[PDB]
């Protein structure tokens, strides 16, 4: 599973999963394309980032609702917590399956910049969603990988890409979102974001009216978390 | 809580 | 499966999940529950029938979204057809587990018109889903399972319950969808739908300001109706 | 398409 299928029957079904809004479907079509064992293209990252955003945005959902009616419980019964433990294994299990495809053997095929810093996010944000129901000392270690994770994609990014490049946008974005809401690092969350705000204002002049559109999107998120944060 | 990158 | 577990905690379990939005896990818990062997109470048929509501519905569009890709195919390759089948056989699967818990044995156990009427909908209601995607002969049996449920149904609510009963409506209202939109007679949805709404307004009068709030909802879906078939 | 009884 889905070992008898068509690699590129795989790709064409997670397209037509993600039109259905049917994400686990596309997930598991995208798991069984990278388990061919091929690099993947820019579009194939993309169609895998977005089945797995879309599942573990799902489950993350749920844990929160689940987690605050719990703690409102703890101002009668198993149940509560029950659930959501069931959730969170789920949640956990959906992270490690991520983790696992980009250690079997997704980053170390990866050379190219764009690839391999695409790949590194990916491990940041799936560390981080552990994280965020990791309770320790299992939460430092967690914590730690995300963090590793994320800065070695930032240092390739900052070699290899400009500081519009919408990768490189998504990464320290995302790393700020680590900072604030998991490292309990607000300062350093608020001093990525204006920097890497900035530096892409600087650069907005090289590009394209769709580049600029690509670029500016993710910005306009940095700037609302500055806003939230300040 | 604060935005992280979309689904795009 | 979810043979180890309390009816109550399954209950509770299946209401935390509707608050997560986890409906795949609110109709198991749900299924569990009807599983136990006891009838339902009102609150848990709601239960029941909101959690299958919602997985069918999630499978009803993306099997929408996969027949028009389909259909434009004909107007290159097996995937599109094997995937919308993929997606028919699963929703063909969640209708006909909802079918053998009404058959095993809710409906036998229910005597009151309430629960009854309910579940004779319900009835109704999956084998009409089963013909939205049914092809034939196939598709005729199936639509007359559907139209004797829901003949069954109308023939106790008109009986035993007052025109303005939310069940009752909602029963009218899914056989006018049932005539408009499987059995090929709008004009039978359309008279269904007038007499069943006017029938009600005479009946307004009767009731405390809540009642007439859970009544007229359904009596604007009926009208909704008549303005997009006439 | 017409609309049928909520989940409510």
């Amino acid at each position: 599973a889905m070992g008898s299928m068509e690699r590129a029957s795989l790709i064409q079904k997670a397209k037509l999963a993600e039109q259905a809004e049917r994400y686990e479907d596309m997930a598991a079509f995208m798991k069984g394309a990278v388990e061919k064992g091929e690099e993947l293209s820019c579009e194939e990252r993309n169609l895998l980032s977005v089945a797995y955003k879309n599942v573990v945005g799902g489950q993350r959902a749920a844990w929160r609702v689940l987690s605050s009616i719990e703690q409102k419980s703890n101002e009668k019964g198993p149940e509560v917590r029950e659930y959501r433990e069931k959730v969170e294994t789920e949640l956990q299990g959906v992270c490690d399956t991520v983790l696992g495809l980009l250690d079997s053997h997704l980053i170390k095929e990866a050379g190219d910049a764009e690839s391999r810093v695409f790949y590194l996010k990916m491990k940041g944000d799936y560390y981080r969603y552990l994280a965020e129901v990791a309770t320790g000392d299992d939460k430092k270690r967690i914590i730690d990988s995300a963090r590793s994770a994320y800065q070695e994609a930032m240092d390739i990014s900052k070699k290899e890409m400009p500081p519009t490049n919408p990768i490189r946008l998504g990464l320290a974005l995302n790393f700020s979102v680590f900072h604030y809401e998991i490292a309990n690092s607000p300062e350093e969350a608020i001093s990525l974001a204006k920097t890497t705000f900035d530096e892409a204002m600087a650069d907005l002049h090289t590009l394209s009216e769709d580049s600029y559109k690509d670029s500016t999107l993710i910005m306009q998120l940095l700037r609302d978390n500055l806003t939230l944060w300040t | 809580r604060s935005a992280s990158e979309p689904s795009l």
